[PDB]
């Protein structure tokens, strides 16, 4: 990394007002409907969201008691942005490390834990379901049928991408970028902070992201100052922050942070949905960094529309009574 | 007859002109799905007959695409 | 090695 990131947090020049602060009540379907989900939003208080989260002094060893000492995460080295592996153990015991014993800044973002025990202590909004296309388009008995709580594709019978557990130390950074395949997010502050600089997807910001990730320079030039306007906000204990689709965006971890939150697609931005996926497509990102059966899930949403509307069903007829048997329930 | 938005419109014709210009090594059609052709002949044709949505009528704070 | 999906991360440098 040839910039510094100290300057980064102290400037104003980050100064574009894009966050839309926010009630929970007023975070509903009929707002969805209204302005497409277009703006960051940010809730200062759970408060109407429908959110449920666990004991506020939960820690990085109770969730590792949860998901399991000896599974295997995903961590970013920070210095490198590259990603290895440890066991959740293994996390756990540098996270417990002081931090000046800490030799490497490590970050971990990617620890998907539906199905484990901690996936009933979170829950997402309700709007949130409402939308959803993995809860609301992919066939039931397919959802329900998983068992595994990594995120190994081959036992994948879903899109396993809607709530994940993200642990960071000071001093964490993560460089500009897009979520993938479009997808939207929410991320709680459970504890600690973080700060996000926000880019709008504008066509002309979107062919600059793509041409700084084709470049290989992205260490060396810090996106924000690329870009006509950029905002840089604080999220606090206890906010809960959703940020639309295609957003670039970078973060940075001010105090030792326990972050939950998801991803999702869903049905009133799906041309933006449908632009990233494509930018993935020409940057070569691996299969592993993209959301599981994007085109399968999107058939399996022209479907769903024809349905309901018109009731003429594309499905089989076995996942036409796999559907029925649900219904009886 | 039903109101969609025009979000949810301009969405459904760029899904149905992406899937239906893939290759069929890059399609992906799921296993559920019987007739892909004839479910993309099914969307233009409700494509059409939508069109005319009222914007303020589509703004019913429920989904259209409800499981039962 | 199993193979995985729906990992968060940034391009590398
Ligand atoms: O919190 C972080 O450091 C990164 C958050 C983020 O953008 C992500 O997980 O995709
Ligand atoms: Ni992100």
């Amino acid at each position: 990394r040839t910039f510094d990131l100290e300057e980064k947090l102290q400037t104003n020049k980050y100064n574009a007002n894009f966050v839309t602060f926010m009630e929970g009540k007023d975070f509903n379907v009929e707002y969805i409907q209204r302005g497409g989900l277009r703006d960051p939003l940010i809730f200062k208080n759970s408060d109407g969201l429908g959110i449920k989260m666990p004991d506020p002094d939960f820690t990085v060893n109770d969730v590792k008691m949860c998901v399991g000492s000896r599974r295997m995460v995903d961590v970013m080295d920070v210095n490198t942005q590259k990603g290895i592996e440890m066991t959740m153990a293994q996390w756990t015991r540098y996270y417990e490390t002081p931090e000046e014993e800490r030799e490497k800044l490590y970050n971990v973002i990617s620890l998907e834990f539906s199905h484990t025990r901690l996936e009933n202590m979170v829950q997402r909004p309700s709007t949130v379901d409402f939308i959803d296309w993995v809860d609301n388009m992919w066939p039931r008995h397919l959802k329900e049928s998983q068992t595994e709580s990594t995120n190994a594709i081959l036992e994948m019978q879903y899109p396993k991408v809607q709530k994940y557990c993200l642990m960071s130390v000071r001093g964490c950074y993560t460089d500009f970028h897009v979520d993938f395949g479009g997808t939207s997010v929410w991320y709680h502050i459970h504890q600690g902070g973080k700060v996000f600089w926000l880019i709008p997807p504008t066509a002309h910001n979107l062919e600059l992201y793509e041409n700084w990730l084709l470049s290989g320079k992205q260490g060396d030039i810090f996106l924000g100052d690329r870009v006509s306007d950029c905002q840089r906000i604080e999220l606090k204990q206890g906010y809960t922050f959703v940020i639309p689709s295609g957003w670039i965006h970078a973060v940075y971890t001010p105090t030792d942070t326990l972050v939950f939150g998801g991803n999702f697609l869903h049905s009133f931005n799906i041309p933006m949905q449908l632009k990233i996926y494509s930018i993935e497509d020409r940057t070569r990102v691996p299969n592993k960094f993209r959301y599981p059966f994007y085109y399968e899930m999107c058939w399996y949403v022209l479907e769903r529309y024809v349905y309901c509307i018109t009731n003429r069903s594309h499905l089989t007829k076995d996942f036409q009574k796999e559907s029925l048997s649900m219904d009886m329930e | 007859q039903v109101h969609l938005t025009h979000f949810e419109l301009e969405g459904l014709r760029c899904l149905v002109d992406k899937l239906e210009s893939l290759p069929l090594h890059k399609k992906c059609v799921p296993t559920g799905i019987e007739d892909e052709d004839a479910l993309i002949a099914d969307v233009k044709i409700l494509l059409e007959e939508l069109a005319s949505s009222d914007p303020k009528l589509a703004l019913t704070g429920v989904p259209i695409v409800q499981w039962p | 090695a199993p193979a995985t999906g729906g990992v968060k991360k940034p391009h590398r440098y």
